[PDB]
Protein backbone atom coordinates (compact mmCIF):
# COMPACT_ATOMS: atom_id res chain seq x y z
CA UNK A 1 0.00 0.00 0.00
CA UNK A 2 1.66 2.92 -1.21
CA UNK A 3 0.19 6.39 -2.21
CA UNK A 4 -0.28 7.63 -5.47
CA UNK A 5 0.40 11.11 -5.82
CA UNK A 6 0.12 13.73 -8.82
CA UNK A 7 3.20 15.00 -10.42
CA UNK A 8 3.64 17.83 -12.96
CA UNK A 9 0.76 19.39 -14.97
CA UNK A 10 1.19 18.99 -18.74
CA UNK A 11 1.59 21.83 -21.34
CA UNK A 12 -2.01 23.56 -22.10
CA UNK A 13 -3.21 23.06 -25.86
CA UNK A 14 -3.55 26.43 -27.76
CA UNK A 15 -6.72 27.48 -28.69
CA UNK A 16 -7.69 25.71 -31.41
CA UNK A 17 -10.44 27.81 -32.95
CA UNK A 18 -10.07 30.56 -34.72
CA UNK A 19 -12.72 32.45 -33.99
CA UNK A 20 -15.52 32.42 -31.19
CA UNK A 21 -14.92 30.02 -28.55
CA UNK A 22 -12.87 27.36 -28.19
CA UNK A 23 -11.89 24.89 -25.06
CA UNK A 24 -7.90 24.00 -24.22
CA UNK A 25 -7.02 21.11 -21.62
CA UNK A 26 -3.82 19.85 -19.91
CA UNK A 27 -3.23 16.34 -19.15
CA UNK A 28 -1.02 15.11 -15.54
CA UNK A 29 0.04 12.31 -14.75
CA UNK A 30 0.16 9.93 -11.34
CA UNK A 31 4.12 8.65 -12.44
CA UNK A 32 5.77 10.85 -9.74
CA UNK A 33 4.39 8.94 -6.54
CA UNK A 34 2.94 5.60 -8.71
CA UNK A 35 0.73 4.14 -6.22
CA UNK A 36 1.99 0.04 -5.48
CA UNK A 37 -0.17 -2.78 -4.62
CA UNK A 38 -3.51 -1.47 -4.82
CA UNK A 39 -4.21 0.31 -1.98
CA UNK A 40 -4.48 3.54 -2.53
CA UNK A 41 -4.77 5.97 -5.47
CA UNK A 42 -4.29 9.35 -7.03
CA UNK A 43 -7.27 11.17 -6.21
CA UNK A 44 -9.14 14.28 -8.06
CA UNK A 45 -8.83 14.85 -12.15
CA UNK A 46 -6.24 13.89 -14.91
CA UNK A 47 -7.25 16.50 -17.47
CA UNK A 48 -8.86 19.91 -16.52
CA UNK A 49 -10.60 22.06 -19.34
CA UNK A 50 -10.69 25.61 -19.88
CA UNK A 51 -12.43 27.99 -22.12
CA UNK A 52 -10.50 29.50 -24.50
CA UNK A 53 -12.64 33.52 -25.66
CA UNK A 54 -11.61 34.97 -29.11
CA UNK A 55 -13.40 38.43 -29.89
CA UNK A 56 -13.38 37.61 -33.70
CA UNK A 57 -16.58 36.42 -34.96
CA UNK A 58 -16.57 34.03 -37.05
CA UNK A 59 -17.58 33.78 -40.92
CA UNK A 60 -21.54 33.48 -41.71
CA UNK A 61 -21.68 32.66 -45.58
CA UNK A 62 -24.41 34.41 -47.27
CA UNK A 63 -27.79 32.61 -48.05
CA UNK A 64 -30.02 33.89 -51.25
CA UNK A 65 -33.33 36.24 -50.09
CA UNK A 66 -36.30 34.74 -51.93
CA UNK A 67 -37.20 36.10 -55.73
CA UNK A 68 -38.70 39.37 -55.01
CA UNK A 69 -41.98 40.26 -57.20
CA UNK A 70 -41.88 40.18 -60.77
CA UNK A 71 -41.31 43.80 -62.85
CA UNK A 72 -43.99 45.04 -64.80
CA UNK A 73 -43.95 43.90 -68.68
CA UNK A 74 -42.96 46.55 -71.20
CA UNK A 75 -41.29 46.82 -74.25
CA UNK A 76 -38.79 49.44 -75.14
CA UNK A 77 -39.83 52.25 -76.53
CA UNK A 78 -43.30 51.86 -76.73
CA UNK A 79 -44.85 52.47 -73.58
CA UNK A 80 -47.59 50.29 -72.88
CA UNK A 81 -48.27 46.28 -74.52
CA UNK A 82 -51.19 45.60 -72.50
CA UNK A 83 -54.19 43.11 -74.62
CA UNK A 84 -51.83 42.99 -77.77
CA UNK A 85 -49.15 40.63 -79.29
CA UNK A 86 -45.59 42.72 -78.29
CA UNK A 87 -43.18 40.67 -76.18
CA UNK A 88 -42.03 42.22 -73.63
CA UNK A 89 -38.71 41.72 -70.66
CA UNK A 90 -39.48 41.44 -66.74
CA UNK A 91 -36.96 41.34 -64.40
CA UNK A 92 -36.90 40.20 -60.91
CA UNK A 93 -34.32 40.91 -58.03
CA UNK A 94 -32.60 38.80 -55.12
CA UNK A 95 -30.89 40.03 -51.83
CA UNK A 96 -27.80 38.19 -50.86
CA UNK A 97 -28.47 38.71 -47.35
CA UNK A 98 -26.22 37.47 -44.35
CA UNK A 99 -22.37 38.04 -45.42
CA UNK A 100 -20.45 38.94 -43.06
CA UNK A 101 -16.74 38.63 -41.82
CA UNK A 102 -15.24 37.71 -44.71
CA UNK A 103 -17.78 35.25 -45.52
CA UNK A 104 -18.29 33.30 -48.84
CA UNK A 105 -20.23 35.15 -51.53
CA UNK A 106 -23.68 34.29 -52.53
CA UNK A 107 -22.98 32.25 -55.46
CA UNK A 108 -25.46 32.55 -58.84
CA UNK A 109 -26.97 35.43 -60.50
CA UNK A 110 -29.30 38.00 -58.66
CA UNK A 111 -31.22 38.79 -61.25
CA UNK A 112 -33.76 36.41 -63.65
CA UNK A 113 -35.32 37.86 -66.89
CA UNK A 114 -37.87 36.01 -68.82
CA UNK A 115 -39.53 37.15 -72.15
CA UNK A 116 -43.30 38.37 -71.07
CA UNK A 117 -46.76 39.27 -72.57
CA UNK A 118 -48.43 41.91 -70.74
CA UNK A 119 -52.61 41.12 -70.01
CA UNK A 120 -52.47 43.77 -67.41
CA UNK A 121 -56.59 44.84 -66.50
CA UNK A 122 -57.24 43.57 -70.15
CA UNK A 123 -61.10 42.39 -70.51
CA UNK A 124 -61.47 38.63 -71.16
CA UNK A 125 -63.42 35.93 -71.56
CA UNK A 126 -63.67 33.64 -68.59
CA UNK A 127 -65.19 29.99 -67.37
CA UNK A 128 -66.26 29.20 -63.72
CA UNK A 129 -63.34 26.83 -62.69
CA UNK A 130 -64.61 24.10 -60.02
CA UNK A 131 -64.89 23.74 -56.10
CA UNK A 132 -60.93 24.38 -55.01
CA UNK A 133 -59.47 22.34 -52.14
CA UNK A 134 -60.70 23.19 -48.67
CA UNK A 135 -58.47 26.21 -47.22
CA UNK A 136 -56.98 25.78 -43.67
CA UNK A 137 -59.21 26.84 -40.74
CA UNK A 138 -58.57 30.44 -40.21
CA UNK A 139 -58.11 32.08 -37.89
CA UNK A 140 -56.10 29.49 -36.44
CA UNK A 141 -56.50 29.99 -32.67
CA UNK A 142 -58.51 32.52 -33.09
CA UNK A 143 -62.76 33.01 -32.52
CA UNK A 144 -64.18 29.91 -34.59
CA UNK A 145 -62.08 29.23 -37.52
CA UNK A 146 -64.05 28.86 -40.79
CA UNK A 147 -62.74 26.83 -43.74
CA UNK A 148 -63.02 28.07 -46.63
CA UNK A 149 -63.45 27.00 -50.60
CA UNK A 150 -64.26 29.13 -53.47
CA UNK A 151 -64.96 28.67 -57.01
CA UNK A 152 -63.71 31.65 -59.67
CA UNK A 153 -63.97 33.12 -63.25
CA UNK A 154 -60.83 31.57 -64.62
CA UNK A 155 -60.06 34.10 -67.81
CA UNK A 156 -59.02 31.84 -71.17
CA UNK A 157 -55.70 33.08 -72.61
CA UNK A 158 -55.51 34.22 -76.05
CA UNK A 159 -53.44 31.82 -77.94
CA UNK A 160 -50.50 34.11 -78.63
CA UNK A 161 -46.80 32.58 -79.96
CA UNK A 162 -45.39 30.95 -77.09
CA UNK A 163 -42.14 30.74 -78.96
CA UNK A 164 -40.87 33.46 -80.45
CA UNK A 165 -36.99 34.77 -81.67
CA UNK A 166 -35.84 37.83 -80.20
CA UNK A 167 -34.27 39.75 -82.95
CA UNK A 168 -31.81 41.89 -80.81
CA UNK A 169 -30.88 38.31 -78.62
CA UNK A 170 -30.57 36.10 -81.80
CA UNK A 171 -32.59 33.28 -79.58
CA UNK A 172 -35.94 31.35 -79.58
CA UNK A 173 -36.95 32.24 -76.11
CA UNK A 174 -40.16 31.38 -74.19
CA UNK A 175 -43.08 34.06 -73.24
CA UNK A 176 -45.56 34.04 -70.42
CA UNK A 177 -48.50 35.51 -69.15
CA UNK A 178 -48.06 38.29 -66.50
CA UNK A 179 -51.09 40.56 -64.92
CA UNK A 180 -54.17 40.48 -63.46
CA UNK A 181 -56.89 40.62 -66.14
CA UNK A 182 -60.71 41.48 -65.51
CA UNK A 183 -62.73 38.47 -66.84
CA UNK A 184 -66.27 38.27 -68.22
CA UNK A 185 -68.41 35.08 -66.66
CA UNK A 186 -72.60 34.42 -66.43
CA UNK A 187 -73.06 35.33 -63.35
CA UNK A 188 -73.29 32.46 -60.83
CA UNK A 189 -75.24 32.38 -57.57
CA UNK A 190 -74.88 36.35 -57.75
CA UNK A 191 -71.31 36.69 -58.52
CA UNK A 192 -69.35 38.15 -61.34
CA UNK A 193 -65.53 37.26 -60.07
CA UNK A 194 -65.44 34.84 -57.08
CA UNK A 195 -68.21 32.61 -55.27
CA UNK A 196 -67.05 31.26 -52.15
CA UNK A 197 -68.39 29.06 -49.09
CA UNK A 198 -67.71 28.85 -45.60
CA UNK A 199 -67.76 26.34 -43.06
CA UNK A 200 -66.73 26.47 -39.69
CA UNK A 201 -64.04 24.04 -38.50
CA UNK A 202 -65.32 21.60 -35.65
CA UNK A 203 -63.85 20.89 -32.02
CA UNK A 204 -61.29 23.02 -32.14
CA UNK A 205 -58.47 22.56 -29.90
CA UNK A 206 -56.12 25.47 -27.83
CA UNK A 207 -53.20 26.47 -29.05
CA UNK A 208 -50.62 26.16 -26.15
CA UNK A 209 -46.81 25.66 -25.95
CA UNK A 210 -45.64 22.52 -28.33
CA UNK A 211 -43.58 21.53 -24.56
CA UNK A 212 -46.71 22.49 -21.87
CA UNK A 213 -49.11 20.64 -24.63
CA UNK A 214 -46.75 17.61 -23.90
CA UNK A 215 -46.35 17.66 -20.25
CA UNK A 216 -50.29 18.40 -20.08
CA UNK A 217 -51.50 15.37 -22.22
CA UNK A 218 -49.01 13.24 -20.06
CA UNK A 219 -50.21 14.44 -16.59
CA UNK A 220 -54.42 14.88 -17.47
CA UNK B 1 -26.41 37.96 -18.46
CA UNK B 2 -24.36 34.27 -18.45
CA UNK B 3 -25.92 31.39 -20.23
CA UNK B 4 -25.14 28.40 -21.35
CA UNK B 5 -23.26 27.63 -24.66
CA UNK B 6 -23.51 24.07 -26.51
CA UNK B 7 -21.54 24.10 -30.00
CA UNK B 8 -23.82 22.04 -31.92
CA UNK B 9 -27.93 22.62 -32.98
CA UNK B 10 -29.44 19.66 -34.17
CA UNK B 11 -32.19 20.97 -36.45
CA UNK B 12 -35.40 19.49 -36.31
CA UNK B 13 -35.19 17.80 -32.94
CA UNK B 14 -35.01 21.31 -31.22
CA UNK B 15 -32.28 20.72 -28.63
CA UNK B 16 -29.07 21.53 -28.02
CA UNK B 17 -25.97 19.18 -28.24
CA UNK B 18 -22.46 19.13 -27.41
CA UNK B 19 -21.65 21.09 -23.74
CA UNK B 20 -19.17 23.01 -23.68
CA UNK B 21 -19.84 24.89 -20.73
CA UNK B 22 -21.90 27.93 -18.67
CA UNK B 23 -20.75 31.45 -17.34
CA UNK B 24 -20.06 33.07 -20.73
CA UNK B 25 -22.58 35.98 -21.97
CA UNK B 26 -24.50 35.35 -25.05
CA UNK B 27 -22.47 37.46 -27.44
CA UNK B 28 -19.35 35.71 -27.02
CA UNK B 29 -21.19 32.23 -27.56
CA UNK B 30 -22.52 33.48 -30.23
CA UNK B 31 -19.59 34.49 -31.93
CA UNK B 32 -20.00 31.29 -33.99
CA UNK B 33 -23.34 31.05 -35.89
CA UNK B 34 -22.78 26.97 -35.55
CA UNK B 35 -23.33 27.45 -31.97
CA UNK B 36 -26.34 27.13 -29.65
CA UNK B 37 -27.54 28.46 -26.11
CA UNK B 38 -29.83 27.20 -23.21
CA UNK B 39 -31.03 29.44 -20.18
CA UNK B 40 -31.43 28.22 -16.70
CA UNK B 41 -31.36 24.51 -18.44
CA UNK B 42 -35.27 24.60 -18.59
CA UNK B 43 -35.47 24.11 -22.03
CA UNK B 44 -35.34 26.97 -24.83
CA UNK B 45 -32.47 25.90 -26.57
CA UNK B 46 -31.48 28.45 -29.45
CA UNK B 47 -29.43 28.57 -32.49
CA UNK B 48 -26.58 31.17 -33.08
CA UNK B 49 -27.70 31.64 -36.89
CA UNK B 50 -29.38 34.64 -37.81
CA UNK B 51 -33.57 34.25 -36.94
CA UNK B 52 -35.32 31.69 -39.93
CA UNK B 53 -38.63 29.97 -39.32
CA UNK B 54 -37.95 26.73 -38.30
CA UNK B 55 -40.11 23.29 -40.66
CA UNK B 56 -43.75 22.90 -39.66
CA UNK B 57 -44.13 19.71 -37.48
CA UNK B 58 -46.14 17.05 -37.91
CA UNK B 59 -49.80 16.92 -37.84
CA UNK B 60 -50.92 16.81 -34.02
CA UNK B 61 -53.73 13.60 -34.13
CA UNK B 62 -57.27 14.99 -35.03
CA UNK B 63 -58.92 16.78 -32.17
CA UNK B 64 -61.86 13.72 -32.16
CA UNK B 65 -61.63 10.13 -33.84
CA UNK B 66 -65.07 10.17 -35.22
CA UNK B 67 -66.26 12.07 -38.08
CA UNK B 68 -64.41 15.69 -39.03
CA UNK B 69 -62.31 17.36 -36.65
CA UNK B 70 -59.14 19.50 -36.28
CA UNK B 71 -55.52 19.11 -36.20
CA UNK B 72 -52.85 21.64 -35.77
CA UNK B 73 -48.92 22.15 -36.62
CA UNK B 74 -46.59 24.27 -35.22
CA UNK B 75 -43.47 26.79 -36.35
CA UNK B 76 -41.47 28.65 -33.96
CA UNK B 77 -38.91 31.10 -34.51
CA UNK B 78 -35.21 30.18 -34.23
CA UNK B 79 -32.15 32.45 -34.17
CA UNK B 80 -30.82 35.48 -31.95
CA UNK B 81 -30.20 38.88 -32.88
CA UNK B 82 -32.99 39.81 -35.87
CA UNK B 83 -36.78 38.63 -36.77
CA UNK B 84 -38.10 36.38 -38.97
CA UNK B 85 -40.60 36.94 -41.99
CA UNK B 86 -43.13 39.43 -40.86
CA UNK B 87 -41.49 41.28 -37.70
CA UNK B 88 -41.56 38.39 -35.84
CA UNK B 89 -39.50 37.72 -32.41
CA UNK B 90 -37.56 34.94 -32.02
CA UNK B 91 -39.36 32.32 -30.25
CA UNK B 92 -43.05 33.20 -31.39
CA UNK B 93 -44.76 30.33 -32.91
CA UNK B 94 -47.27 30.21 -35.91
CA UNK B 95 -49.84 27.97 -36.30
CA UNK B 96 -52.33 26.11 -39.11
CA UNK B 97 -55.25 24.72 -38.08
CA UNK B 98 -56.50 21.96 -40.62
CA UNK B 99 -60.17 19.71 -40.55
CA UNK B 100 -58.82 15.80 -40.20
CA UNK B 101 -61.22 12.80 -40.74
CA UNK B 102 -60.06 9.21 -39.40
CA UNK B 103 -63.20 7.13 -40.09
CA UNK B 104 -66.47 7.88 -41.76
CA UNK B 105 -68.92 6.43 -39.41
CA UNK B 106 -68.72 6.06 -35.78
CA UNK B 107 -69.42 3.27 -33.30
CA UNK B 108 -73.59 3.71 -32.46
CA UNK B 109 -74.38 1.22 -30.06
CA UNK B 110 -77.38 -0.99 -30.06
CA UNK B 111 -80.14 -2.11 -28.42
CA UNK B 112 -80.94 -5.30 -26.74
CA UNK B 113 -83.98 -7.43 -28.10
CA UNK B 114 -86.39 -9.60 -26.37
CA UNK B 115 -85.44 -12.07 -24.21
CA UNK B 116 -85.20 -16.09 -25.39
CA UNK B 117 -86.99 -18.34 -23.51
CA UNK B 118 -85.28 -20.16 -20.41
CA UNK B 119 -83.03 -23.09 -21.79
CA UNK B 120 -83.46 -26.51 -19.80
CA UNK B 121 -81.47 -26.83 -16.64
CA UNK B 122 -77.91 -28.16 -17.93
CA UNK B 123 -77.99 -31.61 -15.81
CA UNK B 124 -81.12 -34.12 -14.93
CA UNK B 125 -79.62 -34.72 -11.34
CA UNK B 126 -79.42 -32.80 -8.34
CA UNK B 127 -78.48 -29.02 -9.45
CA UNK B 128 -77.43 -27.46 -12.58
CA UNK B 129 -76.88 -24.31 -14.78
CA UNK B 130 -79.71 -22.74 -16.57
CA UNK B 131 -78.81 -20.26 -19.31
CA UNK B 132 -80.86 -17.30 -20.56
CA UNK B 133 -79.57 -15.56 -23.96
CA UNK B 134 -80.74 -12.56 -26.39
CA UNK B 135 -79.37 -11.20 -29.24
CA UNK B 136 -77.86 -7.37 -30.12
CA UNK B 137 -79.94 -6.60 -33.12
CA UNK B 138 -82.81 -4.24 -31.88
CA UNK B 139 -81.28 -1.96 -33.59
CA UNK B 140 -78.34 -3.56 -34.77
CA UNK B 141 -74.88 -1.75 -34.04
CA UNK B 142 -72.91 -0.06 -36.53
CA UNK B 143 -69.20 0.99 -37.50
CA UNK B 144 -67.49 -0.62 -34.22
CA UNK B 145 -70.61 -0.49 -31.71
CA UNK B 146 -71.66 -2.95 -28.93
CA UNK B 147 -74.65 -3.51 -26.65
CA UNK B 148 -74.29 -2.56 -22.99
CA UNK B 149 -74.07 -5.64 -20.92
CA UNK B 150 -73.73 -9.09 -21.23
CA UNK B 151 -75.76 -11.37 -24.07
CA UNK B 152 -76.27 -14.41 -21.56
CA UNK B 153 -77.48 -14.64 -18.26
CA UNK B 154 -76.93 -17.81 -16.37
CA UNK B 155 -78.84 -18.80 -13.25
CA UNK B 156 -79.43 -22.04 -11.39
CA UNK B 157 -81.81 -24.95 -11.51
CA UNK B 158 -82.83 -27.25 -8.77
CA UNK B 159 -83.68 -31.16 -10.97
CA UNK B 160 -85.28 -32.07 -7.04
CA UNK B 161 -84.16 -35.09 -8.61
CA UNK B 162 -81.67 -37.90 -6.78
CA UNK B 163 -78.35 -39.29 -8.85
CA UNK B 164 -78.18 -43.21 -8.94
CA UNK B 165 -76.13 -43.23 -5.61
C1 LIG C 1 -40.68 27.20 -72.04
O1 LIG C 1 -39.29 27.00 -72.40
C2 LIG C 1 -38.52 26.19 -71.50
C3 LIG C 1 -37.06 26.31 -71.89
O2 LIG C 1 -36.73 27.46 -72.68
C4 LIG C 1 -36.58 28.81 -72.07
O3 LIG C 1 -36.90 29.01 -70.69
C5 LIG C 1 -37.31 30.40 -70.36
C6 LIG C 1 -37.68 30.45 -68.88
C7 LIG C 1 -36.23 31.47 -70.78
O4 LIG C 1 -35.18 31.52 -69.82
C8 LIG C 1 -35.65 31.17 -72.23
O5 LIG C 1 -34.49 32.00 -72.45
C9 LIG C 1 -35.33 29.65 -72.49
O6 LIG C 1 -34.95 29.43 -73.84
C10 LIG C 1 -39.11 24.76 -71.54
O7 LIG C 1 -38.33 23.86 -70.74
C11 LIG C 1 -38.11 22.58 -71.38
O8 LIG C 1 -39.31 21.71 -71.20
C12 LIG C 1 -39.26 20.39 -71.75
C13 LIG C 1 -40.61 19.75 -71.47
O9 LIG C 1 -41.34 20.49 -70.50
C14 LIG C 1 -38.10 19.62 -71.13
O10 LIG C 1 -38.03 18.32 -71.70
C15 LIG C 1 -36.79 20.37 -71.36
O11 LIG C 1 -35.72 19.66 -70.74
C16 LIG C 1 -36.84 21.82 -70.86
N1 LIG C 1 -35.57 22.54 -71.10
C17 LIG C 1 -35.00 22.87 -72.28
C18 LIG C 1 -33.69 23.60 -72.16
O12 LIG C 1 -35.49 22.62 -73.38
C19 LIG C 1 -40.59 24.83 -71.12
O13 LIG C 1 -41.26 23.58 -71.17
C20 LIG C 1 -41.38 25.83 -72.00
N2 LIG C 1 -42.75 25.96 -71.51
C21 LIG C 1 -43.82 25.86 -72.30
C22 LIG C 1 -45.15 26.04 -71.63
O14 LIG C 1 -43.73 25.63 -73.50
C1 LIG D 1 -9.59 30.55 -38.73
O1 LIG D 1 -9.77 31.92 -39.14
C2 LIG D 1 -11.12 32.51 -39.14
C3 LIG D 1 -10.99 33.88 -39.79
C4 LIG D 1 -12.14 31.59 -39.85
O2 LIG D 1 -11.88 31.58 -41.23
C5 LIG D 1 -12.05 30.15 -39.26
O3 LIG D 1 -12.99 29.32 -39.93
C6 LIG D 1 -13.85 28.73 -38.93
O4 LIG D 1 -13.19 27.61 -38.15
C7 LIG D 1 -14.04 26.99 -37.11
C8 LIG D 1 -13.35 25.76 -36.58
O5 LIG D 1 -12.02 26.09 -36.24
C9 LIG D 1 -15.43 26.57 -37.63
O6 LIG D 1 -16.30 26.39 -36.51
C10 LIG D 1 -16.07 27.60 -38.55
O7 LIG D 1 -17.15 26.95 -39.28
C11 LIG D 1 -15.18 28.28 -39.54
O8 LIG D 1 -15.87 29.43 -40.08
C12 LIG D 1 -10.61 29.56 -39.36
O9 LIG D 1 -10.51 28.28 -38.77
C1 LIG E 1 -62.24 7.67 -31.04
O1 LIG E 1 -62.56 6.47 -31.75
C2 LIG E 1 -63.98 6.16 -32.05
C3 LIG E 1 -63.98 4.74 -32.57
C4 LIG E 1 -64.93 6.37 -30.83
O2 LIG E 1 -64.80 5.29 -29.93
C5 LIG E 1 -64.63 7.72 -30.12
O3 LIG E 1 -65.39 7.76 -28.88
C6 LIG E 1 -66.65 8.50 -28.83
O4 LIG E 1 -67.82 7.55 -29.03
C7 LIG E 1 -69.16 8.14 -28.86
C8 LIG E 1 -70.19 7.10 -29.19
O5 LIG E 1 -70.65 6.50 -28.01
C9 LIG E 1 -69.35 9.37 -29.76
O6 LIG E 1 -70.54 10.05 -29.37
C10 LIG E 1 -68.19 10.33 -29.66
O7 LIG E 1 -68.33 11.31 -30.73
C11 LIG E 1 -66.80 9.75 -29.71
O8 LIG E 1 -65.88 10.77 -29.26
C12 LIG E 1 -63.13 7.91 -29.79
O9 LIG E 1 -62.88 9.18 -29.20
C1 LIG F 1 -80.17 -37.35 -16.28
O1 LIG F 1 -80.91 -38.11 -15.31
C2 LIG F 1 -80.26 -38.44 -14.04
C3 LIG F 1 -81.26 -39.26 -13.25
C4 LIG F 1 -78.89 -39.13 -14.23
O2 LIG F 1 -79.06 -40.43 -14.68
C5 LIG F 1 -77.99 -38.35 -15.24
O3 LIG F 1 -76.91 -39.22 -15.56
C6 LIG F 1 -75.89 -39.10 -14.56
O4 LIG F 1 -75.16 -37.78 -14.70
C7 LIG F 1 -73.98 -37.59 -13.83
C8 LIG F 1 -73.27 -36.36 -14.32
O5 LIG F 1 -74.12 -35.66 -15.19
C9 LIG F 1 -73.01 -38.78 -13.88
O6 LIG F 1 -72.08 -38.66 -12.81
C10 LIG F 1 -73.72 -40.11 -13.75
O7 LIG F 1 -72.78 -41.17 -14.07
C11 LIG F 1 -74.95 -40.31 -14.58
O8 LIG F 1 -75.66 -41.46 -14.08
C12 LIG F 1 -78.73 -37.91 -16.55
O9 LIG F 1 -77.91 -37.01 -17.30
C1 LIG G 1 -3.02 15.35 -7.19
O1 LIG G 1 -3.88 16.45 -7.46
C2 LIG G 1 -4.20 17.44 -6.40
C3 LIG G 1 -3.11 18.50 -6.43
O2 LIG G 1 -3.07 19.07 -7.74
C4 LIG G 1 -4.44 16.78 -5.00
O3 LIG G 1 -5.74 16.23 -4.94
C5 LIG G 1 -3.41 15.65 -4.69
O4 LIG G 1 -2.16 16.19 -4.28
C6 LIG G 1 -3.27 14.63 -5.85
O5 LIG G 1 -2.15 13.79 -5.49
C1 LIG H 1 -0.65 21.66 -12.15
O1 LIG H 1 -1.37 22.89 -11.97
C2 LIG H 1 -0.89 23.95 -11.06
C3 LIG H 1 -0.04 24.88 -11.92
O2 LIG H 1 -0.91 25.51 -12.87
C4 LIG H 1 -0.18 23.41 -9.78
O3 LIG H 1 -1.17 23.05 -8.83
C5 LIG H 1 0.70 22.16 -10.07
O4 LIG H 1 1.94 22.54 -10.67
C6 LIG H 1 -0.05 21.06 -10.87
O5 LIG H 1 0.96 20.07 -11.18
C1 LIG I 1 -37.18 32.04 -56.21
O1 LIG I 1 -37.68 31.09 -57.15
C2 LIG I 1 -38.24 29.82 -56.63
C3 LIG I 1 -39.64 30.11 -56.11
O2 LIG I 1 -40.33 30.83 -57.11
C4 LIG I 1 -37.30 29.13 -55.59
O3 LIG I 1 -36.20 28.54 -56.25
C5 LIG I 1 -36.75 30.14 -54.53
O4 LIG I 1 -37.69 30.40 -53.48
C6 LIG I 1 -36.19 31.42 -55.17
O5 LIG I 1 -35.93 32.30 -54.08
C1 LIG J 1 -44.05 36.75 -60.79
O1 LIG J 1 -45.00 35.91 -61.46
C2 LIG J 1 -46.23 35.50 -60.76
C3 LIG J 1 -47.21 36.67 -60.81
O2 LIG J 1 -47.66 36.78 -62.15
C4 LIG J 1 -45.95 34.97 -59.32
O3 LIG J 1 -45.42 33.65 -59.38
C5 LIG J 1 -44.95 35.88 -58.54
O4 LIG J 1 -45.60 37.01 -57.95
C6 LIG J 1 -43.69 36.26 -59.36
O5 LIG J 1 -43.05 37.28 -58.59
C1 LIG K 1 -69.88 30.14 -65.38
O1 LIG K 1 -68.97 29.50 -66.27
C2 LIG K 1 -69.49 28.60 -67.32
C3 LIG K 1 -69.95 29.47 -68.49
O2 LIG K 1 -68.94 30.43 -68.73
C4 LIG K 1 -70.57 27.60 -66.78
O3 LIG K 1 -69.95 26.58 -66.00
C5 LIG K 1 -71.64 28.31 -65.89
O4 LIG K 1 -72.65 28.97 -66.66
C6 LIG K 1 -71.02 29.21 -64.82
O5 LIG K 1 -72.12 29.96 -64.30
C1 LIG L 1 -67.80 21.08 -56.18
O1 LIG L 1 -68.75 20.21 -55.56
C2 LIG L 1 -68.88 18.81 -56.02
C3 LIG L 1 -67.81 18.01 -55.30
O2 LIG L 1 -67.82 18.41 -53.93
C4 LIG L 1 -68.88 18.69 -57.58
O3 LIG L 1 -70.15 19.10 -58.07
C5 LIG L 1 -67.80 19.61 -58.23
O4 LIG L 1 -66.48 19.05 -58.13
C6 LIG L 1 -67.86 21.05 -57.71
O5 LIG L 1 -66.72 21.66 -58.25
C1 LIG M 1 -62.77 19.41 -48.76
O1 LIG M 1 -63.38 18.34 -48.06
C2 LIG M 1 -63.01 16.95 -48.40
C3 LIG M 1 -61.68 16.63 -47.73
O2 LIG M 1 -61.81 16.97 -46.36
C4 LIG M 1 -63.03 16.68 -49.95
O3 LIG M 1 -64.37 16.59 -50.40
C5 LIG M 1 -62.33 17.81 -50.74
O4 LIG M 1 -60.90 17.64 -50.76
C6 LIG M 1 -62.77 19.23 -50.31
O5 LIG M 1 -61.88 20.12 -50.95
C1 LIG N 1 -43.99 24.26 -43.75
O1 LIG N 1 -44.74 24.52 -44.94
C2 LIG N 1 -44.13 24.31 -46.26
C3 LIG N 1 -44.30 22.84 -46.61
O2 LIG N 1 -45.64 22.50 -46.35
C4 LIG N 1 -42.67 24.86 -46.34
O3 LIG N 1 -42.72 26.27 -46.43
C5 LIG N 1 -41.85 24.48 -45.08
O4 LIG N 1 -41.40 23.11 -45.10
C6 LIG N 1 -42.58 24.84 -43.78
O5 LIG N 1 -41.82 24.25 -42.80
C1 LIG O 1 -49.85 15.73 -41.78
O1 LIG O 1 -50.07 15.68 -43.20
C2 LIG O 1 -49.39 14.67 -44.02
C3 LIG O 1 -50.14 13.33 -43.89
O2 LIG O 1 -51.52 13.61 -43.92
C4 LIG O 1 -47.86 14.60 -43.71
O3 LIG O 1 -47.21 15.77 -44.21
C5 LIG O 1 -47.58 14.49 -42.19
O4 LIG O 1 -47.71 13.15 -41.70
C6 LIG O 1 -48.36 15.54 -41.35
O5 LIG O 1 -48.25 15.10 -40.01
C1 LIG P 1 -80.06 -3.74 -22.97
O1 LIG P 1 -80.04 -3.88 -21.55
C2 LIG P 1 -80.63 -2.81 -20.70
C3 LIG P 1 -82.14 -3.00 -20.70
O2 LIG P 1 -82.41 -4.32 -20.27
C4 LIG P 1 -80.15 -1.38 -21.14
O3 LIG P 1 -78.82 -1.17 -20.72
C5 LIG P 1 -80.22 -1.19 -22.68
O4 LIG P 1 -81.55 -0.85 -23.12
C6 LIG P 1 -79.58 -2.35 -23.47
O5 LIG P 1 -79.95 -2.13 -24.83
C1 LIG Q 1 -86.01 -9.71 -20.48
O1 LIG Q 1 -85.95 -9.69 -19.05
C2 LIG Q 1 -86.87 -8.79 -18.32
C3 LIG Q 1 -88.24 -9.45 -18.29
O2 LIG Q 1 -88.08 -10.76 -17.77
C4 LIG Q 1 -86.84 -7.33 -18.88
O3 LIG Q 1 -85.64 -6.70 -18.47
C5 LIG Q 1 -86.91 -7.29 -20.44
O4 LIG Q 1 -88.25 -7.43 -20.91
C6 LIG Q 1 -85.93 -8.29 -21.12
O5 LIG Q 1 -86.24 -8.30 -22.52
C1 LIG R 1 -88.21 -18.44 -18.28
O1 LIG R 1 -88.93 -18.35 -17.03
C2 LIG R 1 -90.40 -18.21 -17.02
C3 LIG R 1 -90.95 -19.62 -17.05
O2 LIG R 1 -90.26 -20.35 -16.04
C4 LIG R 1 -90.93 -17.24 -18.15
O3 LIG R 1 -90.70 -15.91 -17.73
C5 LIG R 1 -90.18 -17.45 -19.48
O4 LIG R 1 -90.62 -18.64 -20.17
C6 LIG R 1 -88.66 -17.41 -19.31
O5 LIG R 1 -88.17 -17.77 -20.53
Amino acid sequence: GVAGGWGPWGPVSPCPVTCGLGQTMEQRTCNHPVPQHGGPFCAGDATRTHICNTAVPCPVDGEWDSWGEWSPCIRRNMKSISCQEIPGQQSRGRTCRGRKFDGHRCAGQQQDIRHCYSIQHCPLKGSWSEWSTWGLCMPPCGPNPTRARQRLCTPLLPKYPPTVSMVEGQGEKNVTFWGRPLPRCEELQGQKLVVEEKRPCLHVPACKDPEEEELENLYF
Amino acid sequence: DPVLCFTQYEESSGKCKGLLGGGVSVEDCCLNTAFAYQKRSGGLCQPCRSPRWSLWSTWAPCSVTCSEGSQLRYRRCVGWNGQCSGKVAPGTLEWQLQACEDQQCCPEMGGWSGWGPWEPCSVTCSKGTRTRRRACNHPAPKCGGHCPGQAQESEACDTQQVCPE
